[PDB]
């Protein structure tokens, strides 16, 4: 019984990394030569 | 006859135009030509009740 | 084996508490209370545009302006052949009921109501006249003036 | 299943304590509170031009 | 009898608010133009 | 009975707000482009 | 549309929309660019109004919901002002509106 | 005849546009040509109820 | 019975945020070119 | 007759444009020329159900 509450508590640890990186979006990069 | 509208309504007075252009302002014992004495001004709803049993009210195309 | 599905559906629950069906319900809930508090009392005044002549004789009276608070009002003053009469001055009595604003050469004012059911006079002195014009400004009336143009006696420098 | 209905009725009635009819009776109380205050006890006076 | 005093005391607090809004007028503002 | 006091006071602070909001006006702005 | 200044008239209607950009353009009668000499804008905490100062074209975005209120427009040769008022959260939402003035 | 269309409408007023370019506004207790006295301006939904029994609504190419 | 008390103040966090995300509209920016 | 492909879908709304080259957008209830009334605009899977039977989706070449 005690061991669902252990993984649980494992799962949103990991959850909440993998939400927070598809998060991210960097913007764009324009380079000039001459 | 004239026709009065009224033309702005505070407690207490009550600002009126004619069809003649002419602007007038009553209180709650007045006298209005054509109509009689002002009996009652209601602030509210813009109705202005007279001696005579005309209702003096805000225009329909001003209103 | 077991323990996997038990735990994969319980972290779900807590990690999004409400669901897609439910967010749905929440943004309409908010927008109703967003229509219920800009919606105003009664009926709103309706938006018109007049034209008044001014006479300056010791037994008429003075001319009344309609306002409406957060609504702007113009006034343009016009002399009795119609062309436009500069503004030399205005003095404004209770400023913390209405707000002017006038760059320093022309002849529009631009009166916004600030109060609901405030109501005072302003003094504006023209170009070429000696007396000065006199008017009331009462808000929270049936109708709001978006522009009222005045006929003033006299003739200004414009003919 | 049935404890997810609920908690979201509860968690409206504590979100938004105001009805939409509510909202809107309370703004004819506090318009008509400031037409008492700003109302002029008498008559007002006539505005008059004189020489 | 208790409940008066306490709607009385409320009541004093609203008409002092109001009295002292009343009292308050402000200088007239002239604009000069050129 | 004491869920009404409860009730009231959660109304009272929901209404303070929204009066509070009804009250603020902002002044107009004139801008002038040359 | 067409703008008619007189004094029995009533003033244009915009629709706007929150977040989106409305633009409006001043034409004469014939149809030739009308430049904006000034404006004047009441509530400015409902919309956001962006104009370089010699063109005769006003941006317009709406910050608020269902909050509306009016503007005033000077023109360059015009001594009467052009009065506008603004809805947003209607049916329709103005990409774009052409004025014909009648001067 | 004339047919009326919804350009705006508020709680309590609406902005109408005819066929003939023409341009009105309305409110509770009013008069439309062709059309009587207004019943009922219902701001939601687009709808405005008529004493001769038409509804005025939106346009459908604008809407 | 207290499961609900629990679920009940778990949505009203969310709902907080939600409605506060919703409450930002950011200004329209204007880019001149020469 | 002219056939009519999905270019973009919302809830709500949907953009359509033709084999002319001519675009249009709908609603809910909306009129269509040569299908006839739109009746479920199903912003997933890009459909679109007509009154007439038949159904609009993307293009073969175009999704």
């Amino acid at each position: 019984q005690q061991e669902i509450q252990q993984r649980t508590s494992d799962m949103l640890t990991a959850a909440t990394q993998l939400v927070q990186d598809w998060k991210q979006v960097e913007t764009q990069v324009y380079t000039e030569g001459t | 006859r004239i026709i009065y509208y009224i033309q702005a309504v505070i407690p207490g007075r009550a600002w009126l135009i004619g069809s003649n252009g002419s602007t007038l302002t009553v209180r709650e014992g007045s006298k209005i030509p054509g109509y009689g004495m002002v009996k009652l001004i209601d602030s509210l709803q813009g109705r202005i009740l007279t001696s005579s049993g005309q209702v003096i009210k805000f225009s329909q195309e001003d209103s | 084996e077991v323990i996997d599905k038990k735990a994969f559906k319980d972290m779900t629950r807590n990690l999004y508490p409400l669901n897609p069906e439910q967010v749905v319900k929440l943004k309409q809930i908010y927008e109703t209370s967003e229509y219920a508090k800009a919606a105003t009392p009664g009926t709103p005044p309706k938006p018109t545009a007049t034209s008044q002549f001014v006479n300056l004789s010791p037994g008429s009276t003075p001319p009344v302006i309609r306002l409406s608070q957060g609504f702007v009002s113009s006034l343009v003053f016009l002399d009795s052949t119609g062309a436009p009469w500069p503004i030399a001055a205005y003095d404004l009595g209770d400023p913390s009921s209405f707000n002017i604003q006038w760059d320093k050469t022309s002849n529009t004012l631009m009166i916004q109501a600030t109060k609901l059911y405030n109501y005072g006079n302003l003094a504006v002195r023209l170009r070429g006249l000696n007396t000065p014009v006199m008017l009331t400004l009462i808000p929270g009336q049936k109708a709001v003036d978006y522009r009222v143009d005045l006929r003033v006696q006299g003739y200004g420098p414009n003919a």
